[PDB]
């Protein structure tokens, strides 16, 4: 479903997030890592957020393979995560908004939405945010922002993508000269038949709003030309 | 030709590996990041987006600080002292407000 749940399929929202007084997860220990899960094991892994429900936090070690086989065609986690052992999954039982640990930075909040529904999925991770953010020292300074482990993700910490299903746009041979055109708009589009997924090309400078909005802007020009390309053909 | 106090890091070590080791490789190598986030992010370089809830006093205090030392070392400067007395004290009420 969603509500071009025949133009867009999803609408993904990513906030990288480190504790700041634990190393990275380049340099840290085992025992940091431990200690990361078992924080969120402690006081959030059966703990509501009021909208979004029940949060289950979903050890990598406990995990049955064929259950990190779903996880994994879910994208609720990366792949490198399943053989990691120390690595996890918080879980909302809607499903929708996970919150990856352990991996490329200790927290990943990931809003999965099905239709076009960017501002939704970023109001989602914003409330998660907060939520852990109680509890959790989040690695921040006041020039560069939200600090990561890749320089590609300083700043918002944030990646926003929408999947996007264009037929009509590809057949009219319009997407060839699109292309360019939302790639000068400081917009990334990788294809992956006729399915293509755009995010934001840059992480600091810009405001999350604003990143959100610039590729709502784009995203529903989109769904406009395509709806006019079927409706020709 | 620093390393990281936290996590040892060195800037070869940054160069090669892409990565940085821990929150304060940020702090230790600031003049160099800079080139790098330029290329990254468009010619940007400073954050214009969220600050969290908690420690966001930590930081609009630790802002007025500054603000403080510089107009201390003004102040000091006109031989203006008992103002650089005051002054010197509001620095560190501030500074026991964050601890
Ligand atoms: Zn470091």
């Amino acid at each position: 479903k969603g509500p071009e749940s025949d133009i867009v399929l999803s609408s993904r929202i990513r906030l990288a997030r480190n504790f700041e007084h634990i190393r990275f997860p380049t340099r840290y220990s085992n025992e940091e890592a431990s200690s990361i899960i078992q924080q969120f094991e402690d006081q959030f892994s059966e703990q509501e957020i009021p909208g979004i429900g029940k949060f289950v936090l979903i050890r990598m070690n406990d995990a049955q393979p064929l259950e990190k086989r779903v996880l994994v065609e879910k994208h609720l986690i990366s792949p490198n995560l399943t053989e990691s052992p120390f690595g996890g999954c918080l879980l909302s039982e809607n499903e929708e908004v996970s919150v990856m640990l352990n991996e490329e930075d200790h927290i990943r909040i990931q809003c999965l939405f099905p239709g076009f529904q960017l501002l939704e999925a970023m109001k989602a991770a914003n409330q998660v945010d907060d939520w852990i953010e109680e509890k959790v020292d989040y690695a921040f300074n006041e020039q560069r922002g939200y600090l990561t482990s890749c320089p590609t993700n300083v700043g918002t910490g944030l990646r926003a993508s929408v999947m996007m299903h264009l037929p009509a746009l590809v057949l009219t041979r319009q997407i060839n000269r699109i292309i360019p055109a939302i790639n000068q708009l400081g917009l990334v589009v990788r294809g992956i038949g006729n399915i293509f997924q755009i995010s934001n090309q840059i992480t600091l400078g810009k405001s999350e709003q604003d990143i959100v909005e610039d590729l709502n802007s784009v995203a529903a020009q989109l769904i406009e030309q395509e709806r006019s390309a079927r409706e020709a053909i | 030709i620093s390393a990281c106090p936290k996590c040892g890091m060195t800037f070869q070590q940054f160069r090669k590996i892409g990565r940085f080791g821990c929150s304060e490789c940020y702090k230790t190598f600031h003049s160099n990041i800079t080139p790098i986030l330029r290329k990254v992010h468009s010619g940007n370089t400073v954050h214009a987006g969220k600050i969290p809830k908690r420690i966001g006093g930590n930081l609009h205090v630790r802002r007025q600080i500054d603000m403080l030392k510089k107009e201390l070392e003004s102040l000091i400067h006109q031989e203006e002292f008992e103002n650089a007395a005051h002054v010197r004290d509001q620095i560190r009420l501030l500074e026991q407000s964050l601890k």
